[PDB]
RNA sequence: GCCCCUAAGCGUGUGCUAAGUGGAAAAGGAUGUGCAGUCGCGAAGACAACCAGGAGGUUGGCUUAGAAGCAGCCACCCUU
């Protein structure tokens, strides 16, 4: 699970602005 | 475990022991059971057959009037009086088109529904996945509409195809697994329901266990002696655990009333060997009390019953608990004017009503004999001053009245062993 | 010290009399024979003793009294009672010892104040319910 | 019993918006219309602490005096507006009366007297309307339950009103109704 | 010491407390003792 | 047992949770009420045994009241069948609750007693519930 | 984005952070601090502490193996 967790939560970089592909 | 439409029954039986008389009794025992299930009888019906159909556990005839019958009161569960076999309730399913099942079924459903603890709850699930385990290829919906469910392929040499045992040994090696597992969890859970008692048993005491078969004492016995209220019912199997008290005689020595589950004669053999508290706990007793209606059709069958199951359990376990009297109580509800009979035969047969009652002082003074065997017998004189000659002496258990003198005291009552074995002098 | 209430018209029939009178060192019969001839010649009602041991092993009582609570006790009551407070009349006490109920003691447990008799008058009747009237 | 009024201050709400309000509303303001028979529409911007203080030290009935640019006007609270969540204002209706005004008004009954040692005594509906002066309006009227049999219901056809009060719903709704205490079984029978 | 998330006071006399950053409940009744950790 | 007597469509939709319950922010009933501050599927054995709790702490006074019922068959997929092939069979009694809405009432002499058990029902749930009061 | 890698600020001021939280996360609990209001007391020295205060008929209650302030119980209109 903490592969996507992970991924998933890279999303909340100030640099994404919480939208992320395949996420 | 998992609960469907009821309300709508009818029941199928086959009577190859005892007599008309019996196989109606044994009818009425359903047609209660599934009516505390939550069930509402329709149609109950015995064939006189040497065995069972190995085919529909009925025959083709019945089967066909079964069918009738049911389609015309338009009713969708059918109940075998007995243990049936998958291969016979395939056919007397296909024979029908609507759900069956068998008493052990019922009862199952009925333990699983009344169950309280997690302790209960796990013992009656894992009597239920035990009960299922052989339908995996007896299960034929399972096992139905397969056709390439696997890889039905071979080569020489490289395969890639991973169903290196059939798929049916994969379902079975996971639901053993499965089983195996909580059949340790059972076992470990022995040492939890042990070290719960500890304390009982160490500090030796009296302990009088109640049995009887489902629907006698409900623990409504207990209530009435006791004095403590814990679930009691009219209804069948809802004290579904044991639960001690303190009630005793005059004589501070307690006498802890062990609650017993019911037994319901021709159990399906899952219980009797998971469900181990009620057996432990009368392995462990001192005395037992054995409850009997006094108005029922034939109390003999449930006191036989319940004598051979103690006797199985006692030669399985190397005991022998000679203390057994008996005791026909729910006499205060007049439903059966047998009284006579029942007492022409059988001593002992105080009477209580079904939920409430009283009477019990001769029950009482007929049951001390055969728990008040202490070994004290011991009199004493305590001089002037008594100063700190009270701690067991008088602040104890089986502690009787005695006479008085100016040199302190004359007690000529009883002193326990263990605790005054020789601290007092004479 | 020791300070009793329970029915006082006893010849050493029970625990808290016999082992008290033989026990502590005392004398087997001259306290007794004190307690028998002036008590109970004196109508043996509820006689409170307070135990005060001194070395010449002597302890004068004197005429104790319960409290306004149950002085019917002693004037012409039976022993009967009750246990919870606010319980029904039991019995009544007449206006004939309104005074002499506040010569037998006055103090309490700490040094507050004084006035027993004035905190009597409702501190120990409420207790079970007994009535006053 | 006459009141007296509560002297109260209220600027006129310069903008107005929605964004105007929640801007007022952060600042510790809050938007209010001052209407009355008058027909003069107003919108106000009170102070949401003295008005929530003056709310629950009068009641909701409470005569605000607000100075109104130099002069005062009389306000009656209708209704308030308070925000699930946060139980926060954000509105409220004023009426702008006078001396001499007969005007309807809502008010609370609570209980002296609790119930008798056997019994049971339970709440209906606090809410009852009554005609009261505009200089002069009750408050929190009393129910006297004190030690009463049960199976009673006391509608508002017995409510002592103070000099100057008339009661305007039938005296046959139910306010209070003194109850049999239930037992356990009861207990857990309703709603089973 | 039964340690688990969530603890509380049994008796009036034992006191929660942060001893050395992990929450504790000290007692007087060594039975009533417990730590979240 | 708290089951709708009948349903005109026995499957429906999930019930869309947004915002705050524009009702039901107050007691009413009682004097004290469960007021709910977050999106909840509750359901008939939930509530059951709330007030299962609720009656066992009071003994022979005060009352109780539920506010909310399930009205919501939600359909739960039959046993595994892959997936596909048409609807699930009603499962559930659901009642969605948005923020704000109170879920039990109560009136109970006792104050201290009766939050107690408020409380303890709260924990019961699966959303964060504050305790209100009938009045301001 | 601006300490080094890595270009740009170990920027300026007002506060929080003790957890490296920052630099994953829930139901739950909880004398941390940052900061709003508020309680009867209340700079009378409040409050804590040192403190004289050790069975009032106080061994009653349901009772007598004692109900021995005291296993426990339904009440504390009780004061120079």
């Amino acid at each position: 699970a903490k592969r996507g967790r992970k991924k998933r939560d890279r999303k909340h970089s100030k640099a994404n602005h919480g939208k992320r592909p395949n996420a | 475990y998992r609960q469907l439409r009821l309300e709508r029954v009818v029941l199928v039986g086959v009577w190859t022991e005892g007599s008309a008389a019996d196989a109606e009794a044994s009818l009425a025992e359903l047609a209660a059971l599934a009516e505390t299930a939550g069930s509402e009888v329709l149609e109950g019906l015995i064939q006189r057959r040497d065995k069972p159909d190995p085919s529909t556990y009925i025959g083709s005839g019945k089967a066909a009037e079964l069918r009738e019958v049911v389609l015309a009161t338009g009713a969708d569960t059918v109940i075998c009086d007995g243990e049936l076999s998958p291969a016979q309730l395939n056919a007397l399913e296909k024979a029908v088109k609507v759900k069956v099942i068998d008493r052990t079924a019922l009862i199952l459903d009925i333990f699983a529904q009344h169950a309280t603890s997690r302790e209960g709850k796990a013992q009656v699930s894992l009597a239920q996945m035990e009960y299922m385990l052989p339908r995996l290829r007896g299960w034929g919906e399972s096992m139905s509409r397969q056709a390439g469910g696997r890889a039905g392929g071979a080569g020489g040499g490289v395969g890639t195809r991973g169903p290196g045992e059939t798929k049916i040994e994969t379902d079975r090696r996971r639901i053993r697994e499965r089983m195996a597992k909580l059949r340790r969890e059972i076992r470990d859970m022995k040492k939890i329901r042990d070290t719960q008692r500890g304390s009982r048993r160490r500090s030796e005491i009296p302990s009088v266990a109640i049995v009887g078969y489902t629907n006698a004492g409900k623990s409504s016995l207990l209530n009435a002696l006791t004095g403590a209220g814990v679930l009691v019912e009219n209804a069948l199997f809802a004290t579904l655990e044991p639960t001690t008290r303190r009630g005793e005689f005059e004589d501070g020595r307690p006498f802890v009333l062990t609650d017993t589950v019911g037994f319901v004669r021709h159990l399906p053999t899952q219980l009797v060997e998971a469900f181990r508290s009620t057996l432990e706990e009368v392995v462990d007793a001192d005395l037992l009390i054995h409850v009997v209606d006094g108005s029922d059709v034939n109390p003999l069958a449930q006191i036989n019953a319940v004598r051979t199951v103690i006797n199985e359990v006692v030669a399985e376990y190397d005991i022998a608990p000679p203390p057994e009297l008996l005791v026909v109580n729910k006499i205060d509800a007049a439903t059966g004017v047998g009284l006579a009979q029942l007492r022409r035969a059988l001593p002992d047969a105080v009477f209580v009503s079904a939920r409430t009652g009283d009477g019990l002082d001769k029950l009482r003074s007929r049951m001390g004999e055969l728990v008040e065997s202490t070994d004290a017998t011991v009199d004493v004189t305590i001089p002037y001053d008594r100063g700190d000659l009270v701690a067991r002496v008088h602040t104890d258990g089986h502690v009787d009245a005695t006479e008085h003198t100016d040199a302190g005291t004359r007690i000529k009552a009883r002193v326990p062993a263990p605790l005054a074995a020789t601290l007092r002098e004479y | 010290l020791i300070k009793l209430q329970i029915q006082a018209g006893q010849a050493n029939p029970a625990p808290p009399v016999g082992p008290a009178l033989g026990q502590h060192g005392v004398n087997i019969m001259e306290f007794c024979k004190a307690y028998n001839a002036a008590t109970e010649s004196q109508r043996g009602n509820v006689i409170p003793v307070e135990i005060t041991v001194y070395e010449d092993r002597s302890f004068t009582f004197a005429l104790k009294t319960p409290p306004a609570a149950k002085l019917l006790l002693k004037a012409a009551g039976v022993q009967k009672g009750s246990g919870e407070p606010h319980k029904t009349k039991v019995a009544k006490v007449t206006w004939d010892q309104v005074r002499e109920i506040a010569e037998t003691k006055k103090a309490d447990l700490n040094a507050n104040d004084i006035d027993a008799a004035a905190k009597i008058i409702a501190g120990t009747a409420r207790s079970m319910g007994i009535t006053v009237e | 019993t006459a009141n007296i009024p509560n002297k109260l201050t209220a600027n006129v709400r310069t903008r107005t918006g929605k964004g105007a309000s929640r801007q007022a509303r952060r600042d510790g303001k809050v938007p209010a219309v001052l209407y009355g028979h008058g027909t003069d529409p107003q919108h106000l911007e009170l102070n949401a602490r003295d008005f929530a203080a003056v709310l629950r030290s009068h009641g909701t009935n409470a005569i605000l005096t607000l100075d109104i640019e130099g002069t005062e006007q009389l306000a009656l609270t209708k209704a308030l507006d308070v925000h699930p969540i946060r139980r926060n204002i954000q509105h409220a209706d004023l009426l702008v009366v006078q001396r001499g005004e007969k005007v309807t008004v809502e008010v609370t009954v609570l209980v002296e007297g609790d119930a008798t040692p056997g019994t049971l005594v339970t709440q209906d509906a606090n809410t009852i309307e009554i005609e009261a002066e505009a200089l002069s309006i009750p408050e929190q009227l009393t129910v006297s339950v004190e030690g009463v049999e049960a199976g009673t219901q006391i509608t508002a056809g017995q409510i002592s009103l103070p000099e100057g009060v008339n009661l305007i719903s039938d005296p046959e709704l139910l306010v209070v109704n003194v109850v049999e205490a239930p037992s356990a079984e009861a207990l857990e029978e309703e709603g089973a | 010491m039964k340690v688990n998330p969530s603890v509380k006071p049994i008796c009036d006399k034992c006191r929660v407390i942060r001893r050395h950053g992990r929450v504790m409940v000290i007692c007087s009744d060594p039975r009533h003792k417990q730590r979240q950790g | 047992m708290l089951i709708p007597r009948k349903v005109k469509h026995r499957k429906q939709h999930h019930p869309e949770q947004r915002g705050i319950a524009s009702g039901g922010t107050s007691v009413s009933f009682g004097d004290y009420g469960i007021q709910a501050l977050e999106h909840a599927y509750i359901t008939n054995r939930q509530i059951e045994s709330a007030r299962i709790a609720i009656n066992r702490h009071i003994k022979r006074g005060g009352k109780v009241w539920i506010n909310i019922f399930p009205d919501r068959p939600l359909t739960k997929k039959p046993a595994e069948t892959r997936m596909g092939s048409g609807k699930g069979s009603p499962e559930w009694w659901v009642a969605n609750v948005k923020p704000g809405r109170v879920l039990f009432e109560l009136s109970y002499p006792d104050e201290k007693t009766a939050r107690d058990a408020l409380t303890r029902a709260i924990h019961k749930l699966p959303i964060k519930a504050r305790i209100v009061t009938r009045e301001e």
